[PDB]
């Protein structure tokens, strides 16, 4: 029944801009925060945002602070990373989640998408 | 920032063997550990979440333990199924970060 | 502070919630001291 | 222990009191001391804080 869609994703150049957008169903999606993750060719797990259920406050990794920006909207039941002056490191397939997390999200069940190819270059 | 490490980085295995994956944490995480299994082509996959509780449809081969620094995954009997790259994930504080991950070969 | 409000009110509707406004008054706080992230309802079964 | 032993080898029993204060809601309080009530006239007052 849940799934997790992401899309926007493609080929662009170093030091440009690419905005991802991940489509919600089969749960209330206006109840849960939501995660981005993405993972690199040969890498492993990256975690890079968090957004509350309300769309109040943002998290962002280290390695993406100052660069993403993370968002959502509540009434199309879609959630949105907006990456500007990407580099060839950010490189990666990029999933939306909704991580089991028993001390900030709340969520009692762990989903993920299918992962769009992000490609800097 | 609580950084996280695993070992062995990779291990080989037949069937019907215990398989261990130790994950450690620079910091406590009280039992903040998710445990994921990834396979090729596919979104990682929870196993165990608050590390030791099972989620529901995972086998019973399947357990965990540990708290603070030391955490430990284990199958009891591996099957040919079970052949995934393992990560752990802490959730203590953010930001959330994952472990390098442990792959599990086929002997 | 677990604080709880609550209210009772007749109704004639069903499927819906009713229109209409009706404030809510404090019922209870409780002193506890503990974390909050997930909740479940507790409903009763019969053996039978 | 025996009925006949000295001051200092007599048993004695000790209670021990420890007062914990963290960053929390307090659960042990002492009793509030209370006046009787003045109307009609200037005065102050403290109604539970
Ligand atoms: C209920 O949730 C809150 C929020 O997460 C918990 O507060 C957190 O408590 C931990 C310690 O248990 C704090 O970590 C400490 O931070 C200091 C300062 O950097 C550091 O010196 C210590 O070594 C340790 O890392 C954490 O910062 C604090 N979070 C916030 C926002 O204040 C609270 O403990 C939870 N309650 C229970 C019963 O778990």
């Amino acid at each position: 029944e849940v799934q997790l869609v992401e899309s926007g994703g493609g080929v662009v150049q170093p030091g440009g801009s690419l905005r991802l957008s991940c489509a919600a169903s089969g749960f209330t999606f206006n109840s849960y925060g939501m995660h981005w993750v993405r993972q690199a060719p040969g890498k492993g797990l990256e975690w890079v945002a968090f957004i509350r259920y309300d769309g109040g406050n943002k998290y962002y990794a280290d390695s993406v602070k100052g660069r993403f920006t993370i968002s959502r909207d509540n009434s199309k039941n879609t959630l949105y990373l907006q990456m500007k002056s990407l580099r060839a490191e950010d490189t990666a397939v990029y999933y939306c989640a909704n991580l089991k997390d028993s001390r900030y999200s709340g969520s009692y069940y762990d989903y993920w998408g299918q992962g769009t190819l992000v490609t800097v270059s | 920032v609580i950084w996280m490490t695993q070992s062995p980085s990779s291990l080989s295995a037949s069937v019907g063997d215990r398989v261990t994956i130790t994950c450690q944490a620079s910091q406590d995480i009280r039992f903040y550990l998710n445990w994921y299994q990834q396979k090729p082509g596919k979104a990682p996959k929870l196993l165990i979440s608050d590390a030791s509780n099972m989620e529901t449809g995972v086998p019973s081969r399947f357990s965990g333990s540990g708290s603070g620094t030391d955490f430990t995954f284990t199958i009891s009997s591996l099957q040919p199924e079970d052949i995934a790259t393992y990560y752990c994930q802490q959730y203590d504080n953010l930001p959330f970060t994952f472990g390098p991950g442990t792959k599990v070969d086929f002997k | 502070y677990f604080k709880i409000y609550s209210k009772h009110t007749p109704i004639n509707l069903v499927r819906d919630l009713p229109q209409g406004f009706s404030a809510l008054e404090p019922l209870v706080d409780l002193p506890i001291g503990i974390n909050i992230t997930r909740f479940q309802t507790l409903l009763a079964l019969h053996r039978s | 222990f025996q009925p006949t032993n000295g001051v200092g080898y007599q048993p004695y029993r000790v209670v021990v009191l420890s007062f914990e204060l963290l960053h929390a809601p307090a659960t042990v309080c002492g009793p509030k001391k209370s006046t009787n009530l003045v109307k009609n006239k200037c005065v102050n007052f403290n109604f539970n804080g």
